[PDB]
C-alpha cells in the first residue's frame, strides 16, 4: 500500500505545482490590470474636470461675444 | 566578434554591476556586487576560505556571509577586493580579455578627483587598456530617442540625479546630487518594521528586504485617504510567505517607506519632495526654455517602477508651477537599462576617438589626464 | 567553359539544358523591375563552378549580401515592387485566393498601400503569369512545394494587415501603438500558431531580467510607431531572405552533385550603378559598392598585375600613376569615416536627419574629394544635401528616411520569436544554425552587413 | 511510513483543491476588472476628443471675440 500511497502522492505533488504556478500567474494579472484600471480612473476624473472646464470656458466665450 | 577590437559594455554602481559581451543591446551577466568574510572559519580547511564569496556564488548561500559593504557613497572603504571583483567579470563568464578590447565605465558625478584616477592605474599599469572611457550616467539614456530637447532623471542604488541636459550641460546649478536611492530604500524599512515587532537585523537578510520589496510593495498616492481604507483587510493585507516560514502581512509597510521619497523630512534633511527640486532646476535656467520642459521629462531607473510613482508626478508639478502648457512626463518602460542602451552606442560611436583616453596620453599629461580636459 | 573542360555521356549535355534554363528560372522570381531595366536581379550573387572526373561540371554554390529590402515599404512614382506580390494575384484561380484569406484589391492590404500605386500600363501579369507556371513544373517545383513557399507569405499577408491607429493611450509618456482590428493580428499568429496575446506582449514590448539562467520575458516597452514599423518590417525582410537563399540551395537538390570535390571557378554578379535624376540612400549602398569595385580594378590591373612585371624582371617604369584612391575607402572604413561616422548616428536615434547632416560636412568638406553647397557655392545643391563626387560624376542625395532605412539594426527579440515557432517551415527558414556565419550571434546588424561587405573584398584580393 | 505518506496525500489533495480554486477566482476578478478597464478606456478616448473639439471652439470663439 506504500508503494501505491507513493506514487499517487508523486503526481499529486506536480498536479500541486501545476495548480499554484497558474494560480500565481493568474494573481499576478489580475493585479497589473488593477493598477492599470486605477491608473485609468484617475486619469479619468482628473480630465472628466477638463472636460467641464473646456466646455464651460467655450460657452463663456461665446457669452462674452455676444455682450461685444 | 572577430575583426576589429571590438569593445566591450559595462555600467558599474553601487549596488547592481551591469556587464554583457560586446556590440549587445543589453546587459548579459548582472550579478550582484556583494563580498563578505566568514565571521565564522570557513571550515578554514573546507576551502582557505577568503573569496568573501561574490556572484551568484554569494548571492545564493548568504547565511554565513557577514556581508561587506566596500562602496558607500563616494568613498571606497577599501580597494583590494574591488579588483578581484572585476578579475571574475570578464573571465568567468564572457570568457574575454580586457588586455585586447577596450572598455567602458560610467560616471558618479561630483566623484572625488582622486577615485578616476584610482581605477585607472588598475587598468592602464596592470591590466594594460590603451583605450577606455568613463561616461555620465544620465547622458547616455538621453541620446535614445528622437529629439535634442529632454530634461533626464536618472538614478537607482547610488544616488538622485536631477539632470535637465537637454541642449547643453552645466550651467548654473540646476542639476543635484541626492544621497538617497536604492540602498537607501533598503535601509529605511528595517527601521520602520520595528513598530510592529518584525526586526530584520543582520546585513545578510536585510538584502532579503530588498528581495520582498521588487515583488508587491507600492507607492501611497494619497496616504491620507489610504490611512482611512485600513479599516478594510483586502487591499491592505498582502499575502507573502516568507520562503523561511513565517507569513508576512504587509499591508500599511507597502506604501509606508515610498512616502519618504517625496518627504525626506523623515529621514532627517531640508530636502523637499521630488516635485520641488524639479522646480530648483527649472526655475534657474532661462524664462523661455520652461514650456518645452514640462513636455518632456526623461525618468530612467529601474527604481522608477515601484506602482504608483508617476501617478504622483502629474499631481504636484501641476501645483505649484506654470500651468498653460502641455505637461508631459517620459517615463521609459524598460528605464533600468536606458543607460545600457546609450552605452553601447558610445562603445561605438567613431568621434568617440575625440573624446576617449589613448595609452600614452595618460602618461604625458599625467593622471588628471581625463577630468582636466574633458568634463 | 563546357567542351575545353570535356563530350558521351548522355546524362550530361542533357541535364545542361535544365542548367542553361536555370538563369531565366530565377530572373522571374527574386527579380523586380527597374527604371533602368526590366530583368532586374535583386538577390546578390557569387555563383561557383566545380568540375566532375569526366569533364563536365557537377555543381555549385550561391552566396548574397544585403539584399534590397526597402523597396516594399517606399518607392518612387511609377516604379513597382516585388514581382511575386502582382505576378501571383493575376493569375491564381480566385479559388486559391480566398484559401489566403486574399480579396481582389490591393487598396485593401498595406503591403501594397504603402505605395500607392498598382496598376502597371506596360505589363500585363495575367498574361506573364503563364510563363512563370511554365517555370514552375518544368524544373521541379511542384505545387505541394508552391503551396509551402506560399504558406509563408501567407502569413505574412495576414501579418502585413496589422496597421495602426496612432494609439496617445499614455497620459503623457509616449504614444504607445493600439490594435483594434485584433483579427489582423489574430491571423498573424494563427499561421505561426502562437499565443496570439503573448506574441504582441513579447515582441512589441522589449523584456529581460538575467540571472545565469536565462531570465523571464514579460516586462513592457511599447515604443513609437517609427520602431514599432521598423521592427515589423526588420522581421518581414530577413524572414524571406534567408528563404531565398536556402530556397536556391534546394533547387540544385535535384541538379547539384556531391561525387567529387575540387577547385572552384567562381562567377561574380551584383546590383549594377543605377542613374536617376534624383538619388537617396538606396542609391548609396548600390553607388558604395561601385566605389569599391573601381578599388577593385586599381588593386588588380594597376597594383597587383604591375607587382608581377617586376616580379619577371621585365622592362618596367611608374608611368603617371594616378590617385590610388585608398582615401575613398578610409572615408568609410576606419574610424573618422562615413559609414564609421554613420552607422554611428544610426545609433544615435536623438540624432535625426538634419543634425546628422551636419556631422558630415565638419567632418569633411576639407578632406579631399568631397563637395556641397557651403564650400562650392553651387545653387544646384540644397542646404540639406550635399554633393558626393564619385570616380565618375556627381551625385546629390535626399534626406528622407535616411535613419530607420541605414540602421538595418535587429536585435535578437523578433529572430527569437519564429525560432521557438511549432510549424516545419517557420523554423526552416531559419535553417541549420550558422552557415558560414558563425563567430558570435547577439549583435546589432550595423557591424553585421559591414561584415558581409568585408568577406567580398578580402576574399578578392588574393587571387587570380 | 505509510501514515506520513497518506498524511501528505490529504494535505496535499485539499491544498491543490485551494490552489485551483484560488486560480479560478483570480481569474474570475480578473476579468470583471478587465471588462471594466476596457470600457474606461474607451470612454476615456471619446472625452479627449471631446476635449480637444472643447478648446478648439474656446479658441475660434475667442479669436472670433479678437475681430470684433
Ligand atoms: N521589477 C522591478 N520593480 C521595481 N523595482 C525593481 C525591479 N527590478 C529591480 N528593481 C529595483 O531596482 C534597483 C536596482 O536598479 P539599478 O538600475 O540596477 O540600480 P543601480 O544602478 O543604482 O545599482 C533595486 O532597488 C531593485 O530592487
Ligand atoms: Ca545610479
Amino acid at each position: 500500500e506504500l508503494d501505491r500511497a507513493q506514487e499517487r502522492l508523486a503526481t499529486a505533488l506536480q498536479k500541486l505545482e501545476e495548480a499554484e504556478k497558474a494560480a500565481d500567474e493568474s494573481e499576478r494579472g489580475m493585479k497589473v490590470i488593477e493598477s492599470r484600471a486605477q491608473k485609468d480612473e484617475e486619469k479619468m476624473e482628473i480630465q472628466e474636470i477638463q472636460l467641464k472646464e473646456a466646455k464651460h470656458i467655450a460657452e463663456d466665450a461665446d457669452r462674452k461675444y455676444e455682450e461685444v | 566578434d572577430e575583426d576589429e577590437t571590438t569593445a566591450l559594455v559595462c555600467d558599474n554602481g553601487s549596488g547592481l554591476v551591469k556587464a554583457g559581451f560586446a556590440g549587445d543591446d543589453a546587459p548579459r551577466a548582472v550579478f550582484p556586487s556583494i563580498v563578505g568574510r566568514p565571521r565564522h572559519q570557513g571550515v578554514m580547511v573546507g576551502m582557505g576560505q577568503k573569496d568573501s564569496y561574490v556572484g551568484d556564488e554569494a548571492q545564493s548561500k548568504r547565511g554565513i556571509l557577514t556581508l561587506k559593504y566596500p562602496i558607500e557613497h563616494g568613498i571606497i572603504t577599501n580597494w583590494d577586493d574591488m579588483e578581484k571583483i572585476w578579475h571574475h567579470t570578464f573571465y568567468n563568464e564572457l570568457r574575454v580579455a580586457p588586455e585586447e578590447h577596450p572598455t567602458l565605465l560610467t560616471e558618479a558625478p561630483l566623484n572625488p578627483k582622486a577615485n578616476r584616477e584610482k581605477m585607472t592605474q588598475i587598468m592602464f599599469e596592470t591590466f594594460n587598456v590603451p583605450a577606455m572611457y568613463v561616461a555620465i550616467q544620465a547622458v547616455l539614456s538621453l541620446y535614445a530617442s528622437g529629439r535634442t530637447t529632454g530634461i533626464v532623471l536618472d538614478s537607482g542604488d547610488g544616488v538622485t540625479h536631477n539632470v535637465p541636459i537637454y541642449e547643453g550641460y552645466a550651467l548654473p546649478h540646476a542639476i543635484m546630487r541626492l544621497d538617497l536611492a536604492g540602498r537607501d530604500l533598503t535601509d529605511y524599512l528595517m527601521k520602520i518594521l520595528t513598530e510592529r515587532g518584525y526586526s530584520f537585523v543582520t546585513t545578510a537578510e536585510r538584502e532579503i528586504v530588498r528581495d520582498i520589496k521588487e515583488k508587491l510593495c507600492y507607492v501611497a498616492l494619497d496616504f491620507e485617504n489610504e490611512m482611512a481604507t485600513a479599516a478594510s483587510s483586502s487591499s491592505l493585507e498582502k499575502s507573502y510567505e516568507l520562503p523561511d516560514g513565517q507569513v508576512i502581512t504587509i499591508g500599511n509597510e507597502r506604501f509606508r517607506c515610498p512616502e519618504t521619497l517625496f518627504q525626506p523630512s523623515f529621514i532627517g534633511m531640508e530636502s523637499a519632495g521630488i516635485h520641488e527640486t524639479t522646480y530648483n532646476s527649472i526655475m534657474k535656467c532661462d524664462i523661455d526654455i520652461r514650456k518645452d520642459l514640462y513636455a518632456n521629462n526623461v525618468m530612467s531607473g529601474g527604481t522608477t517602477m515601484y506602482p504608483g510613482i508617476a501617478d504622483r508626478m502629474q499631481k504636484e508639478i501641476t501645483a505649484l508651477a506654470p500651468s498653460t502648457m502641455k505637461i508631459k512626463i517620459i517615463a521609459p518602460p524598460e528605464r533600468k537599462y536606458s543607460v545600457w542602451i546609450g552605452g553601447s552606442i558610445l562603445a561605438s560611436l567613431s568621434t568617440f576617438q575625440q573624446m576617449w583616453i589613448t595609452k600614452q596620453e595618460y602618461d604625458e599629461a599625467g593622471p588628471s589626464i581625463v577630468h582636466r580636459k574633458c568634463f | 567553359l563546357t567542351f575545353v573542360s570535356s563530350n558521351q555521356s548522355p546524362n550530361g549535355e542533357r541535364i545542361s539544358k535544365m542548367l542553361l534554363d536555370s538563369n531565366p528560372l530565377l530572373e522571374a522570381f527574386g527579380n523586380a523591375k527597374t527604371l533602368r531595366n526590366d530583368n532586374s536581379s535583386r538577390f546578390g550573387k557569387y555563383m561557383e563552378m566545380q568540375f566532375n572526373a569526366v569533364g563536365s561540371p557537377i555543381g555549385g554554390k550561391i552566396t548574397n549580401y544585403l539584399l534590397e529590402k526597402s523597396r516594399v515599404v517606399g518607392r518612387t512614382q511609377g516604379e513597382r515592387s516585388f514581382h511575386i506580390f502582382y505576378q501571383m494575384l493575376k493569375g491564381l484561380s480566385q479559388s486559391k485566393l480566398d484559401e489566403l484569406g486574399l480579396t481582389p484589391n490591393a487598396p485593401a492590404y498595406e503591403y501594397l498601400k504603402k505605395s500607392g500605386c498598382f496598376d502597371v500600363s506596360t505589363i500585363d501579369d495575367s498574361g506573364e503569369f503563364k510563363i512563370i507556371v511554365k517555370a514552375m513544373e518544368t524544373l521541379g517545383l511542384k505545387e505541394s512545394d508552391q503551396n509551402s513557399i506560399w504558406r509563408i507569405l501567407a502569413a505574412i499577408l495576414h501579418i502585413g494587415n496589422i496597421t495602426f491607429a496612432e494609439a496617445a493611450e499614455q497620459r503623457t509618456g509616449t504614444t504607445t501603438v493600439k490594435v483594434s482590428d485584433t483579427k489582423s493580428l489574430a491571423a498573424a499568429a494563427s499561421c505561426l500558431k502562437t499565443d496570439q496575446q503573448s506574441l504582441s506582449i513579447a515582441l512589441c514590448y522589449r523584456s529581460i531580467s538575467t540571472g545565469v539562467g536565462k531570465r523571464c520575458e514579460v516586462i513592457s516597452v511599447p515604443m513609437d510607431c517609427n520602431q514599432a514599423a521598423y521592427s515589423r518590417d526588420a522581421l518581414a525582410k530577413a524572414l524571406y531572405e534567408r528563404l531565398f537563399n536556402w530556397l536556391v540551395s534546394k533547387i540544385n537538390t535535384i541538379i547539384n552533385c556531391t561525387t567529387e570535390k575540387g577547385p572552384v571557378i567562381g562567377i561574380l554578379d551584383i546590383y549594377g550603378f543605377e542613374v536617376f535624376q534624383n538619388n537617396s540612400f538606396e542609391q548609396l549602398n548600390i553607388n558604395f559598392c561601385n566605389e569599391k569595385l573601381q578599388q577593385l580594378f586599381i588593386e588588380l590591373t594597376l597594383k597587383s598585375e604591375q607587382e608581377e612585371y617586376v616580379r619577371e624582371g621585365i622592362e618596367w617604369k611608374n608611368i603617371e600613376y594616378f590617385n590610388n584612391k585608398p582615401i575613398c575607402e578610409l572615408i568609410e572604413k576606419k574610424p573618422i569615416g562615413l559609414i564609421s561616422l554613420l552607422d554611428e548616428a544610426c545609433l544615435i536615434a536623438k540624432s535625426t536627419d538634419q543634425t546628422f547632416l551636419d556631422s558630415i560636412c565638419k567632418q569633411f568638406e576639407k578632406n579631399p574629394h568631397l563637395q556641397s553647397y557651403v564650400v562650392s557655392k553651387d545653387r544646384s545643391i540644397g542646404d540639406t544635401c550635399f554633393r558626393l563626387k564619385h570616380y565618375a560624376g556627381d551625385v546629390t542625395y535626399d534626406v528622407r528616411g535616411f535613419l530607420d532605412k541605414n540602421k538595418d539594426t535587429l536585435f535578437g527579440d523578433l529572430i527569437s520569436s519564429m525560432q521557438s515557432s511549432s510549424d516545419p517551415l517557420v523554423q526552416g527558414l531559419f535553417p541549420p544554425t550558422r552557415p558560414e556565419d558563425s563567430k558570435k550571434r547577439p549583435e546589432t546588424a550595423g557591424s553585421q552587413f559591414r561584415n558581409a561587405m568585408n568577406a567580398l573584398i578580402t576574399t578578392l584580393l588574393a587571387c587570380s
